[PDB]
């Protein structure tokens, strides 16, 4: 079995789309809100 | 020498016992029983054809020291094969070359040597009318020439080899191709032969005038026999016409030999492929994903896939101009992954609204996506990632200044900030109007979608196709109602038994 | 010859297109024949009827009572009973003369 | 013995994970690794460890005192055969394959196993094999014979109550459950905490208090959280004990909004450094802070966007930048507007967003099925 | 750029014609455009007087604006664009659904009970 | 032309009859089954 | 690329056109297949001194797209240079198209051939007998009995 006649040549799933939201955007979001309470 | 007469002599013998059992068992069955009685529908000899395909892809490597391979051709080429009483002679002579190896030495085949292995035809009446056997005394030397490939001085040897196989099959093109499968078995030996005659020639030689010769090889198709010659010779045709700009795409619309309906699983699964990138690359984007898909499932269980890592990666670049995103690493291998990472990178821009994100991806991997033949493909997605943003952004905000969303989205102009907004309307991704005097962008919300029309859509497309997989399952499920073989009433003996009890009763 | 090479093969496709219509017509026909004995088995059960018990199954559609005559008995069933109606310790209905399951 | 065993685990975790904390965790994990008799499990962990150049003479100690306890078996099972008891080669061994188990492989402890699974009449000594079995296949992770074993050991319980093999077992998945991304169930598996006994893997009774809280606090709702882990008087008072984790739960019930997430920034580092929480930390907080939010804002309709910053956190971009991608995730139901500086909500029914979930499934299970009838019948 | 809404970006490039006169091309570009604007005038816009919406193409003030204005509405009045924003006549349609789901219905029990 | 006539004939009614004879032996089975319920 | 070149209407291109209609006819075969089929235009335009090869390869081209009768029709109006080159595997697609049309015609004609009769070409009879002398002198009478049942005369 398994040729293929080659002409040419959980625990992973829901962290993935975690991955997506937070990908570039406060990572470690920790500190800041110790800087913006008295800026706001 | 002891070094050489222990590790040398057994690479002999063993091959010469699995090539006493492989294809002399296919040599004397195909002989036998495709110019013979039969091989029908339900064949053996082309899957064990198949299996004499795969097994010497890795089985041979080295330059045959101790003629372990180089004197299995003037053992094999040595061949009459006419009849059982002159080759019950030829069946001691698959073991009387086996001590011309031993007790002396053969010729080495070592680059030089295929000369004097192709000119036999003519030795001990040999023919070619018995082409099961010639064809395949045609592909058994024409395999291991060309599957080392070896490329050093030697391409004339499988050319003038090949030459002599092109002989036989212009005798399989006009001579006597009835009902002895002799176009049909050879049909995937010319397919073949095809991909040995193609990477040779995509390595130092020309590509078109085997296009020609491909088409009159087609045109002797689907009117004589009218399986496996549809099939084969029109994949084989697209492989560089689709790596051409050659007309070959409309082409392929009025080309009826689309349908072979039959293909044999691997030839078929990949057919729908190679015309699957024909409407992705003239911009018929819907069309092409359900062939795409159908194109990935149809597939066998192999490992070392690098084609299914193509199909994988293009079958989701057309989503992406859809808008549909699957979790592509679904079934990431160690294989899998090193080829995902940019690819998958791409696509997390594309779920985001930035637009320079693309710029990002676009420079980093812009080198990678040419040696994969995808960037005319990527360029054009700079209209998607906007058209998600701008539904990504009305849905979000409700009453929102067209002198923000730029500013979000790195426009460095209002001025068209109106313009895309008027094409999103114009092609109906946000629906309600644009306070253009002030400059806030109004939106309505559009709640309650469960009392309209469009998820009976969504089930009509679902109800009948699960009526169909219910049809498929009776359908592919009366086949083994067979062997039913009588349904007994009750007796001979004990139903005149039965009569017998029953008058005893009666005078009673 | 090969004349009759075509003309006595044309002649069976002609032989061979009534074949597949004319089983196309008992696909339905014993449908609606078979439909009129499923019914017309039930005229045992009609009236006069009397009680046993079920005790167990040898097999598939054959199995043992007990009457209340006292006396048991090893009877047929009738086939549109569910089987999985049965054996707490179940009062079944048994013919008057031939004795089965009713 | 498996009875300190999920330590070496956790410390295994304490040992690569974090990069730079790699000094003292190769030390005390090694305090106990060239005692007790430890072979197998650390060869690649010496490979992630520094060279520690002479092991040689540290193996060759402990492998022939393997030998030793393994030659005293070759040393009871003829004596324990000519004058037979309960099969007492196995008898012995069946206490000393656990050791085996934790010396050795695996493969010492499985055919071990399943040996005396039927030398044994009685459950009370097989489904005791049962949880070894169970132990083994979280350290190893054996997330395929875990699924096997948890019917075979479920199946055992229910001749006789069996309550402290039970609600033992209750603990078994509701670790797993949260192993898992499963919190619904690890609530429901964590919902007694009043038989759970101060067990061997969670040393302190208060540890897996601490567990059960994070877990609940998504699984239910407030109709829930007033009556069953804010009035537990088993509940209250052993985290009366704990100043960080009574704050961090009653602020979210107290309204006690902006001192929320000072607690939760403690729990979510304290999430990341811990084991078995660290594969889903990031899932953790994207849903308390969408759980934050809502129940906010499911209270008025007509809600500024500037009124949340000096109430509930600081930022007022921050907010906005927060609220534009989770209703732009499809949740968190409400409309925010921009130039007149407001939030809005709505109500939707619940049929549409139910609808949602549907047509996800039906894709999904013909998906498994149409893939199935292609691989079968060729 | 045609592909996405810009223009002005476009116009740009009608400020950079580099290689050759390209003028018969971008003509029909011109041509092409102006019945595309004159195409989306008709959205939802509110009132515009006679030079916002009037230089939104190229032109300052000649009669080409009453050829776009009475090809189109958007009527000519007192320095306005009147909008016939409308789009009420469509709905209310149990009937196309009623000719056409009752088709579906019976094609629903075709390949439900009858044997094919 | 009579190999490229009348030869052309033999080639092409096989495969009618290769398909509608495996309709056949599919359709009387699935009555042999059907009329094996009907008389028991 | 000589498609574009068919509305010259001085005529001596469309005879230096149809130079390369015959040798090259399977590689732009793909190009003039469906989108231009202009032929049956110059061949009703009183000129003539063409129409004859313009047949030809529209007979070429509609035999594999599945018009056999759009090929026969012109295949029958094509006249002598249709029919001056029979030595390749294209005479097995014309005579399996056009006797196989005649012998189902002759059927209809063995039923009713007076009144209303079809328009039976002199080309369309005259190739029948033509192949049957072919099969007559080739020293074949299996077959010489076969097609002479076969013409239902």
């Amino acid at each position: 079995m398994s040729e293929k006649k080659q002409p040419v040549d959980e625990d992973n799933w829901d962290d993935d789309n975690v991955e997506d939201d937070f990908s570039n955007q406060l990572r470690a979001e920790l500190e800041k809100h110790g800087y913006k309470m008295e800026t706001s | 020498p002891p070094g050489g007469g222990e590790q040398e002599p057994p690479p002999p013998p063993a091959p010469q016992d699995v090539e006493m059992k492989e294809e002399a068992a296919t040599g004397g069955g195909s002989t036998g029983e495709a110019d013979g009685k039969t091989a029908a529908a339900a064949a053996e000899h082309s899957q064990r054809e198949l299996d004499t395909v795969t097994l010497e892809d890795i089985k041979e490597h080295v330059k045959q020291l101790e003629k372990a391979v180089s004197g299995k051709e003037p053992r094999f080429v040595l061949r009459a094969l006419r009849m059982l009483p002159s080759t019950s002679r030829r069946l001691n002579h698959y073991v009387l070359y086996k001590a011309v190896q031993g007790f002396f030495t053969s010729n080495n085949a070592t680059r030089d040597f295929l000369l004097p292995f192709l000119e036999e035809p003519m030795d001990t009446e040999a023919d070619l009318q018995f082409r099961p056997r010639t064809g395949k005394a045609a592909s058994t030397p024409l395999l291991p020439e060309v599957e080392a490939y070896l490329q050093l001085l030697v391409v004339i040897f499988m050319m003038n080899s090949k030459r002599y196989k092109e002989a036989q099959k212009i005798s399989d093109d006009l001579m006597q191709k009835i009902s002895t499968q002799n176009r049909r078995a050879l049909d995937l030996v010319a397919a073949k032969c095809y991909y040995y005659h193609a990477r040779v020639y995509e390595f130092l030689d020309k590509l078109d005038v085997v296009r020609s010769f491909l088409h009159a090889r087609l045109r002797t198709a689907t009117l004589r026999h009218d399986a496996d010659g549809q099939a084969t010779l029109l994949n084989l045709l697209l492989r560089n016409y689709l790596h051409y700009s050659l007309y070959d795409q409309a082409e392929k619309l009025v080309s009826k030999s689309v349908f072979p309906e039959q293909a044999n699983n691997n030839e078929w699964a990949r057919y729908l492929y190679y015309t699957g990138r024909i409407k992705a690359i003239q911009l018929e984007y819907s069309e092409a994903r359900r062939t795409m898909t159908n194109a990935l499932r149809k597939a066998p269980q192999h490992t070392a896939v690098g084609f299914k890592q193509t199909v994988h990666k293009l079958l989701i670049v057309v989503e992406l101009l859809l808008g549909e995103i699957p979790d592509r690493l679904q079934f990431r291998q160690p294989s899998l992954k090193r080829s995902l990472m940019p690819y998958f990178l791409l696509t997390q821009a594309v779920r985001t609204g930035n637009l320079a994100k693309f710029n990002q991806v676009l420079d980093q991997f812009g080198e990678k996506f040419q040696a994969d033949g995808t960037y005319t493909l990527i360029i054009r997605l700079r209209h998607n990632v906007i058209k998600t943003g701008v539904r990504m952004i009305s849905l979000s905000y409700s009453r929102i200044s067209l002198a923000d969303i730029a500013q979000k989205l790195q426009l460095d102009s209002p001025e068209d900030a109106e313009f895309i907004v008027a094409k999103a309307i114009r092609d109906g991704v946000i629906e309600a109007s644009i306070n253009h005097e002030k400059g806030y962008v109004q939106s309505k919300e559009m709640i309650d979608i469960y009392s309209t029309r469009e998820p009976q859509l969504a089930f009509h497309q679902r109800i009948s196709f699960c009526l169909d997989i219910h049809n498929m399952s009776v359908k592919a499920m009366r086949f083994p109602p067979k062997s039913y073989n009588k349904d007994l009433e009750s007796a001979e003996e004990r139903r005149e038994r039965e009569q017998q009890d029953l008058e005893f009763a009666k005078e009673m | 010859d090969l004349y009759s090479r075509y003309k006595k093969l044309q002649q069976e496709l002609e032989f061979l297109e009534v074949q597949e219509e004319y089983i196309k017509d008992e696909q339905k026909n014993l449908k609606k024949e078979f439909l009129h004995a499923q019914e017309e088995v039930k005229r045992i059960q009609s009236i006069p009827l009397v009680i046993g018990q079920f005790l167990e199954a040898v097999d598939q559609n054959t199995a043992i009572v007990g009457s209340t005559t006292g006396s048991n008995y090893y009877v047929r069933i009738l086939s549109t009973i569910d089987r999985e109606l049965l054996k707490p310790n179940a009062s079944v209905a048994l013919h008057k003369h031939s004795n089965a399951l009713v | 013995p498996k009875n300190p065993d999920l330590r070496i685990a956790q410390l295994r975790f304490l040992l690569s994970l974090p990069e730079h904390r790699g000094d003292a965790a190769v030390r005390d994990e090694l305090m106990a690794a060239v005692r007790d008799n430890n072979m197998a499990p650390y060869y690649e962990a010496l490979c992630k460890s520094l060279d520690w150049q002479i092991d040689v003479d540290l193996l060759n100690k402990m492998k022939k005192a393997n030998e030793d306890e393994l030659k005293r078996l070759d040393e009871e099972l003829e004596d324990a055969e000519k004058n037979l008891g309960e099969s007492e080669i196995r008898d012995a061994m069946m206490a000393k394959a656990e050791y085996l188990c934790r010396i050795g492989d695996k493969e010492g402890a499985l055919t071990a196993f399943r040996k005396t699974y039927d030398k044994t009449v009685a459950l009370g000594h097989r489904l005791d094999i049962v949880f070894y079995l169970l132990r083994i296949g979280l350290f190893y992770m054996d997330n395929d014979l875990i699924t096997r074993n948890t019917e075979k050991a479920k199946s055992l319980i229910e001749e006789g109550g069996d309550w402290d093999r039970r609600n033992r077992l209750k603990v078994y998945q509701g670790l797993y459950c949260v192993a898992i991304r499963d919190f619904k169930q690890a609530a429901e598996l964590f919902l007694d905490t009043v038989s759970t006994f101060t067990s061997y893997e969670l040393m302190d009774y208060k540890t897996f208090v601490t567990y059960t809280v994070y877990v609940s606090m998504i699984a239910l709702e407030r109709p829930d959280l007033r009556e069953k882990v804010i009035k537990g008087a088993e509940i209250l008072e052993v985290l009366h004990s704990l100043p960080a984790v009574r704050q961090y739960l009653f602020s979210l019930y107290e309204c006690r909004y902006s001192v929320f997430f000072q607690s939760l920034a403690v729990v979510e580092q304290e999430m990341k450094k811990d084991w078995l929480f660290a594969p889903h930390y990031r899932y953790y907080v994207r849903e308390m802070r969408i759980h934050a939010y809502s129940q906010l804002l499911e209270s008025y309709r007509s809600l500024t966007l500037g009124y949340m910053a000096e109430a509930f956190g600081v930022g007022v971009e921050f907010i906005d930048q927060e609220l534009s991608r989770f209703i732009a995730a499809g949740r968190l139901h409400c409309k925010i507007d921009k130039v007149n500086e407001i939030v809005e909500t709505n109500r939707p029914d619940s049929k549409n967003w139910q609808y949602q979930e549907t047509i996800k499934k039906g894709d999904l299970l013909l998906n498994r099925v149409q893939k199935l009838s292609r691989v079968i019948n060729m | 750029y045609l592909m996405e809404g810009s223009y002005n970006k476009v116009f740009l490039a009608k400020g950079n014609i580099p290689a050759e006169s390209y003028t018969f091309f971008i003509d029909i570009l011109l041509d092409t455009i102006r019945d595309e604007i004159a195409g989306c005038i008709e959205k939802a816009y509110e009132k515009i007087l006679f030079t916002e919406a009037t230089r939104i193409l190229f032109f300052n003030t000649p009669k080409k604006m009453t050829d776009y204005a009475k090809k189109r509405g958007w009527v000519l009045g007192p320095n306005n664009y009147y909008s016939f924003a409308s789009q009420q006549q469509k709905p209310e349609d149990t009937t196309i659904p009623s000719t056409e789901l009752a088709k579906q219905v019976i094609e629903y029990a075709r390949q439900l009970e009858m044997i094919v | 032309g009579l190999r490229q006539y009348y030869l052309s004939k033999i080639e092409e009614l096989q495969l009618i009859v290769n398909d509608k004879s495996q309709n056949l032996r599919r359709l009387q089975a699935q009555r042999n089954e059907l009329n094996a319920k009907v008389r028991l | 690329g000589i498609i574009s070149l068919l509305d010259e209407d001085e005529p001596q291109l469309k005879e230096f056109a149809l130079h390369k209609l015959n040798a090259v006819v399977n590689d732009f075969w793909a190009e003039i297949s469906e989108s231009v089929d202009k032929i049956e235009v110059l061949y009703e335009d009183e000129g003539f001194r063409s129409r004859q090869f313009a047949a030809l390869v529209a007979s070429k081209v509609f035999y594999h797209l599945g018009a056999f009768e759009e090929s026969l029709n012109y295949a029958l109006g094509a006249g002598d240079l249709f029919n001056v080159n029979d030595n390749s595997e294209y005479v097995e697609t014309i005579i399996a198209k056009c006797i196989d049309h005649y012998t189902k015609q002759c059927v209809e004609n063995a039923d009713l051939p007076e009144g209303e009769k079809k328009p039976i070409d002199q080309r369309l009879e005259g190739i029948v007998n033509k192949m049957f002398q072919r099969c007559l002198d080739d020293h074949k009478y299996k077959q010489a009995i076969g097609i002479a049942l076969e013409t239902r005369r």
